[PDB]
RNA sequence: ACCCAUAGUAGGCCUAAAAGCAGCCACCAAUUAAGAAAGCGUUCAAGCUCAACACCCACUACCUAAAAAAUCCCAAACAUAU
């Protein structure tokens, strides 16, 4: 049985959620950290890594991992911390044609599209497609002014974001 | 069997055949689902 | 090689702002005095009104003539505001709340002493009429589901119609009309009291021509 | 027709299939623009339970039906067959057509029972042991009413209902 | 005690470089090649919303397979209440 | 087939396939071909081969079936419907395993 | 066995005019 | 009906966690084709269908669905000659 779970370089916990699962198949947690945190020694901590826990007979894992999610990779070239709440009403980030061009260089390497052997242009259309979901509009050419000026008034936009929890939270506190 | 005046196959192994002059439904998987025409 | 067909494009369509039904009071609001007579030619041949879509495109056709209490109206509402997709459809009422009011006699007691009191609300529905009517960004088959439910479980004949549906259903019914082969046609003996038919008849027979029995709408007479 | 047989030679199991003799249509249907078997032959409307001459052209070896689309027959006159051979059977008209028995079952002896125009399969039916008011009377069906467009020779319609 | 990690900020970094494409300690960010450097294709991109059924071509690919995608969203539609 | 995969192909040790898929006979046998040569089928047994030995000589198609008993089924599909196939392999497979037992 | 109401109505017995 | 099921990605947001399937918004891309998912599912997981592809016609008629009382069923019967 393939396990599928997005987890952090070099931080693998006997806790749940990745316990549980592993102990009801029967494979040793110690084991898998004993392996994992070793093969994670020169990927920085904390990265969401996509991995792929092939469990075989007797409970042998491979922990073949690929290219951190193109999320990431997006949000992070961005600048923001965060992903848009209601993405097409709210714009978070935005990104130059040529930053999603070698993002895709390095997600076109991840052995999910290498193994279709499709052209970088449809690499490519997935990015933007991605992209859209996240808020972050994509723009042929963007100049460090323009961003600038967007981000002053974006700090506005994201305090008051903060004001208006504390409401949410007196009506919570009746209920 | 619950006697029913209109037969309802409750899943995707429950059959509707018809033994002794009347409808029936009988499910192998769930038999809690076999039904008589009444 | 399937042959895929376009779909219809929901552009065209506004969903009110208060898509659900309203509540619908068991009494008026003002209580009446006057009682008034059983007047049951008010559910008793075709309906001359709400016969027609306004706003939607599917609806309840009522298949005959009978009394809406408060209790239909509660069933009406939960289940149809229960199973629609508020973001995508609206439903409106197409009868108004009870407004007749029914006597009942004291249990137990015997005849005459006056008329007894009044009891609750009904509202009177003629066959052919719209009861309830929905619309929106859905097809028929999405709403025909549960509109059948609650036509079922009205207390005449009923059942949920189209915009499509009921023009077909009145098409069929001029399309008998013209291709009867029998020469003899309950109008045509009524009209001209053939065999002094009208000693058997009601006067109401000459317009309602066989297709209604007290309440009953019967919509294979041609 | 196609036949199949399995012979086992030396713990060898050989399967294989061949093709016999095959039936063709008589030439010069009185009615070529017919569109099933029944309505080239001027035929619907004509033929009853009795007619196994007719009905033995449609059943298979053990008095099981042939599909639609192998004999061609309308939808409708499918069903009028399949009816009439189920009558057919029940009347020991198809004395030839009988169930396979395997390995060699002999049957326990069952009452004679002589029966014509036998709509229900007998195991199925019920006594009649209120036969009801004459304005509501349980009724012995007799025939099929997908035969009742049959052609009438007298005034009397055929009467479904004992 | 726990949260993500750092978040590149600097505006003008920002728009110099692909950050985050250097996911090795010792690599570098990388620059920016020039116009130049790139296919004439990558500027004639779609980068607004997607073409409709009217700006589709009815003998392309892409129409039909938005085509399908419509009446895949339509079964779902009409069954969700069934 | 759905019986074919519940009961499996555990008896079974060789399955060979041979047909000329330039003839126009083959269709029964091509059929059989597919359906046994599902990840189904196949994982109910790994080491039970399948065997496709496309020839162009004209010789009718055929499917031999080795058990580890050491009996052989010979299938001669030149008139004989995929269906009919299945359901004669499916019986041996089912022989095969109470005989031994 | 239950008593009984009366009706409150009174009047309304004149005859026609002609 | 039969078959058949890979992939950006566990889309963000929310939430202790949400991974098609809490609720919130948006719903674009890969391959001939497979919904940011219709029904089930769970540990939020995983699993099981359906909607796609391929093979290629399943036959689908038309709307339909009921019953019990008390002395003892209640003419006999009958599908065929104008
Ligand atoms: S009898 Fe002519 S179509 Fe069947």
């Amino acid at each position: 049985g393939v396990i599928r779970a997005i987890v952090r370089a070099g931080l693998a916990m006997p806790g749940p959620p990745l316990g549980p699962v592993l102990g009801q198949r029967g494979v040793s947690i110690n084991q898998f950290c004993k392996e994992f945190n070793e093969r994670t020694k020169d990927i920085k901590e904390g990265i969401p890594l996509p991995t792929k826990i092939l469990v075989k007979p007797d409970r042998t894992f491979e922990i073949k991992i690929g290219q951190p999610t193109v999320s990431y990779f997006l949000k992070a070239a961005a600048g923001i911390e965060k992903g848009a709440r209601q993405t097409g009403k709210e714009v978070a980030g935005l990104v130059t044609l040529k930053h999603v061009y070698e993002i895709a260089r390095i997600k076109a390497q991840d052995e999910a599209f290498a193994l279709q052997d499709v052209p970088l242009s449809s690499v490519v259309r997935s990015i933007i497609g991605s992209a859209r979901s996240l808020g972050i509009r994509v723009v042929k050419d963007l100049s460090s002014e323009e961003l600038a000026a967007f981000q002053k008034e974006r700090a506005i936009f994201l305090a008051a974001q903060k004001e208006a929890d504390l409401a949410a939270q007196e009506e919570a506190a009746k209920k | 069997f619950k006697n029913k005046t209109v037969l309802k196959k409750r899943c995707k192994d429950c059959y509707l055949v018809k033994r002794r002059g009347r409808w029936y439904v009988y499910c192998k998987t769930h038999p809690r689902h076999k039904q008589r025409q009444m | 090689v399937k042959t895929l067909l376009p779909v219809p494009s929901f552009e065209d369509v506004s969903i009110p702002e208060k898509p659900k039904l309203r509540f619908i009071e068991r009494a008026p609001l003002v209580p009446k005095v006057r009682r008034e007579p059983k007047n049951l030619s008010d559910i008793r041949g075709p309906s001359t009104e709400a016969t027609e879509f306004t706003e939607g495109n599917f609806a309840i056709l009522a298949l005959g003539g009978g009394y809406l209490h408060w209790g239909h109206f509660e069933m009406m509402r939960l289940t149809i505001n229960r199973s629609m997709d508020p973001k995508n459809m609206f439903a409106i009422w197409r009868v108004p709340a009870p407004f007749k009011p029914i006597t009942r006699k004291s249990v137990g007691h015997r005849m005459g002493g006056g008329k007894g009191a009044i009891d609750h609300y009904v509202t009177p529905v003629k066959a052919g009429r719209l009861v309830v009517e929905m619309g929106g960004r859905c097809e028929f088959e999405e709403v025909q589901g549960f509109l059948d439910q609650v036509a079922h479980k009205l207390p005449f004949a009923a059942k949920a119609v189209s915009r499509g549906t009921l023009e077909k259903m009145r098409k069929d019914q001029e399309e008998r009309e013209r291709n009867n082969q029998n020469p003899w046609t309950f109008e045509r003996i009524a009209t001209a009291n053939m065999l002094g038919i009208r000693k058997v008849l009601s006067p109401y027979d000459l317009t309602h021509k066989g297709k209604y029995w007290g309440k009953f709408y019967m919509p294979k007479r041609v | 027709f196609r036949e199949v047989v399995e012979t086992q030679e030396g713990k060898t199991t050989i399967i294989e299939g061949r093709i016999t003799a095959t039936p063709k249509e008589s030439p010069n249907p009185p009615n070529p623009s017919g569109q099933c078997p029944i309505c080239r032959w001027n035929l619907k409307h004509k033929y009853n339970y009795d007619d196994v001459l007719l009905l033995s052209q449609f059943i298979r070896p053990h008095g099981g039906m042939l599909p639609r689309k192998i004999t061609g027959l309308c939808q409708e006159e499918h069903r009028k067959i399949e009816e009439c051979v189920k009558m057919a059977h029940r009347a020991g008209l198809l004395p030839n057509h009988r169930p396979r028995l395997p390995e060699g079952v002999v049957p326990k002896s069952k009452p004679q029972l002589n029966r014509y125009l036998t709509r229900w399969a007998p195991g199925s039916v019920k006594p009649i042991y209120k036969k009801g008011p004459r304005w509501n009377r349980v009724r012995m069906p007799v025939g099929s009413p997908l035969l009742r467009d049959n052609v009438c020779y007298s005034r009397t319609p055929w009467k479904l209902y004992h | 005690a726990l949260k993500d990690p750092d978040v590149c900020t600097d505006p003008v970094q920002l728009t110099t470089y692909a950050m985050g494409v250097n996911i090795y300690k010792e690599g570098q960010d990388v620059p920016l090649k020039p116009d130049a450097e790139y296919p004439e294709w990558l500027f004639e991109m779609n980068l607004g919303p997607p073409k409709t059924l009217e700006e589709l071509d009815p003998e392309s690919r892409e129409y039909w397979r938005r085509l399908r995608k419509q009446n895949i969203w339509r079964h779902n539609r009409l069954s969700k209440n069934k | 087939a759905a019986a074919l995969a519940r009961l499996g192909l555990r008896p079974v040790k060789q399955v060979r396939v041979q047909f000329c898929p330039f003839e126009k006979n083959v269709e029964s046998t091509r059929t059989f071909l597919q359906t046994v040569s599902s990840e189904k089928v196949r994982s109910t047994n790994l080491n039970c081969s399948v065997i496709a030995d496309v020839r162009h000589d004209g010789s009718e198609p055929c499917v031999d079936v080795l058990f580890g008993d050491g009996h052989r089924l010979i299938m001669r599909g030149a008139h004989l419907t995929a269906l009919e196939m299945l359901t004669a392999f499916a019986s041996h497979i089912r022989a095969r395993d109470a005989a031994g037992s | 066995k239950k008593s009984g109401g009366s009706s409150k109505n009174l009047g309304g017995k004149s005859s026609g005019r002609r």
